[PDB]
């Protein structure tokens, strides 16, 4: 049996955190994506030469069910806090999601990372160098992605993948 | 057949892979041809097509356009249709093989549009002048059917059956008395029963309206979506209300009488096909609180830990086993609405609004029948009631729980989480003794109805 990552995507909703596994689940040349499917949300990969599984929930839309956020997260090995990068609400929320993620698993040293996604053409309001101080605060790697281009994604994920064998 | 020329009516221009691209399969119960992408005329010609008519290209279409084309310019394009020039033998074959079904198809198009999507014309009142102006100036013995429905819709538009059911079950809070009622004087038959009820109202007011577009997730939340709002804000209330319930209850044997009476009304909502309500309590049951009480779950049945253990399969593997009980069961149910939501998004936001080919934009379709393919799979439920008779009281008891007060998420979170931690510390400190808060008794009378 190969080794299968559980990945648990949180972050504020209205703000395109959706893209994030998208496109790292279709090729970097099929634009098509069916939600509905098994393949959508599993993924063979090879990482530092060590292939693995990956198996990722984003429950994009289902923010207002808040009382299910401890259950969806309990499920998770690792964890991409995202944020957009023209939004600084959902900067200002990973605070708390990544003290919900704590209190969950019951540890201070969960194998975690922050992502600034770049979603559209709208005026940056987050500098990388706020995020890049707020991860080093938490001790936690900061990747930053752009949506419409697929530049950052795979290091994203990879990032966590490394976080949790390191961990 | 001869048509005339584009110059004077754009939707006789011919089907090109720059104009119009097909799916490799047809439409199962009509061998129709399924359109991946195409321009919003031939989209509107294949809407209002001479050929043949096609229900769900329609049903689709006047579900899922507002993303691609206005409503005012879906008004106009389709007016603009059924304005035909003519291009003998060769006039009245084209008068009744292409002027005639056109029409026709136009006139149906706008009896779908006024009898499914009226909140167009309740939103843009000009909008309603408009098809009331256009319907009035069409003529025609053929026509006069048609318009005469049109008129009928618009007025009633504008104005705005079973067995028995079982008998309503009591415990110790007698009739009348919604002083006493709570979650252990109420009966657990009669808490699912009417949490269904309400749960199943809840379901039923969502509209396609308040889904399409990903429109929840925006700014406008609550102004387009303000029923699923309500729904999924009942369900977080009640998961909170359980948790708050557990984790309240300091005494240790009156606490394990309150999740068992929870495993209870889970196993109604389980019996009854409410997924909803089964999920209220699982996700009540797996919150930060309540899933740290080791001394509360081992003093509870494992008949009970078994139907707590297998409703909360129903969750793992991506709802898989959740997905499966569904498409098995009929109505009436209450299905858990979250997974259509993220299946809605993902599709809007994992898809392109626009195809190119040859350099031409064409409005992916696609993506569109895939989202229309979801609302149509919640509307399934949305029909059948259930046989269960209203009890004025209890449902006004549920509809006004307030569980969090005048507090914010955070700070009731915290207090819930400290009250876990207060009633059963972390290792190594042992276990306090609380006293006793309940004055009545805490023995179930049992998820069997009393009455046959
Ligand atoms: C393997 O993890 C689980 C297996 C079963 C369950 S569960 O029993 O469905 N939920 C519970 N919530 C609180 C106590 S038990 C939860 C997690």
């Amino acid at each position: 049996h190969m080794t299968e990552y559980k990945l648990v995507v949180v972050g504020a909703g209205g703000v395109g955190k959706s893209a994030l596994t998208i496109q790292l689940i279709q090729n970097h040349f099929v634009d098509e994506y069916d939600p509905t499917i098994e393949d959508s949300y599993r993924k063979q990969v090879v990482i530092d030469g060590e292939t693995c599984l990956l198996d990722i929930l984003d429950t994009a839309g289902q923010e207002e069910y808040s009382a299910m956020r401890d259950q969806y997260m309990r499920t998770g090995e690792g964890f991409l806090c995202v944020f957009a990068i023209n939004n600084t609400k959902s900067f200002e929320d990973i605070h708390q999601y990544r003290e919900q993620i704590k209190r969950v698993k019951d540890s201070d040293d969960v194998p975690m990372v922050l992502v600034g996604n770049k979603c559209d053409l709208a005026a940056r309001t987050v500098e990388s160098r706020q995020a890049q101080d707020l991860a080093r605060s938490y001790g936690i790697p900061y990747i930053e992605t752009s949506a419409k281009t697929r530049q950052g994604v795979e290091d994203a994920f990879y990032t966590l993948v490394r976080e949790i064998r390191q961990h | 057949m001869r048509l005339p020329s584009a110059d004077v009516y754009r939707f006789a221009e011919p089907d090109s892979e720059e104009n119009i691209i097909f799916e490799e399969n047809m439409q199962p119960k009509a061998g129709i041809p399924i359109i991946k992408a195409g321009t919003v005329i031939k989209l509107i010609e294949r809407l209002t097509y001479h050929m043949y008519a096609d229900p769900n290209f329609v049903r689709t279409f006047l579900t899922t356009y507002r993303s691609f084309c206005k409503p005012q310019e879906l008004l106009s394009l389709i007016i603009e249709r059924f304005e035909i020039p003519e291009p003998s033998a060769e006039l009245k074959r084209f008068r009744k093989e292409y002027i005639q079904p056109v029409q026709l198809r136009v006139l149906n198009v706008c009896r779908h549009w006024v009898e499914h999507h009226f909140y167009d014309f309740e939103r843009d009142a000009y909008l309603l002048q408009r098809m009331e102006e256009f319907i009035g100036t069409v003529r025609g013995k053929a026509m006069k059917k048609w318009v005469e429905s049109i008129t009928k819709i618009i007025q009633r538009k504008k104005i705005a059956f079973q067995s028995s059911p079982p008998t309503v079950e009591w415990h110790i809070s007698r009739p009348g008395h919604i002083e006493t009622f709570d979650l252990l004087t109420l009966h657990p038959i009669e808490i699912a029963r009417q949490l269904t009820l309400l749960e199943s109202d809840l379901y039923r007011a969502v509209q396609p309206s308040e889904l399409v577009g990903s429109v929840w997730t925006k700014e406008d939340k609550e102004i387009n979506s303000p029923n699923l709002l309500k729904m999924i804000r009942h369900t977080t209330n009640l998961t909170l209300w359980f948790e708050k319930c557990i984790v309240e209850t300091e005494n240790l044997e009156e606490r394990v009488a309150v999740v068992s009476r929870i495993i209870e009304i889970l196993q109604v909502f389980q019996e009854l096909n409410n997924f909803n309500g089964v999920l209220e309590v699982v996700s009540a049951m797996n919150s930060s609180p309540v899933y740290r009480l080791d001394h509360t779950f081992e003093q509870i049945p494992s008949r009970q830990k078994k139907i707590l253990e297998e409703a909360h399969e129903l969750s793992e593997d991506h709802y898989k086993k959740y997905l499966a009980k569904l498409r098995s069961i009929n109505p009436p149910c209450v299905p858990f609405f979250g997974i259509y939501l993220t299946n809605i998004l993902k599709t809007e936001e994992g898809n392109p609004e626009v195809l190119k080919r040859h350099g031409k934009e064409l409005i992916n379709f696609s993506k569109r029948r895939k989202v229309a393919e979801i609302t149509g799979e919640i509307q399934q439920y949305q029909n059948q009631p259930y046989c269960l008779r209203v009890e004025s009281d209890i449902k006004r008891f549920f509809e006004n729980l307030n569980p969090m007060g005048n507090s914010m998420e955070k700070e009731f979170t915290d207090y819930l989480f400290n009250k876990s931690l207060e009633i059963e510390p972390r290792n190594p400190k042992p276990l306090p003794r609380f006293p006793k808060k309940y004055s009545y008794p805490l023995k179930s009378p049992g998820v069997r109805p009393s009455n046959p």
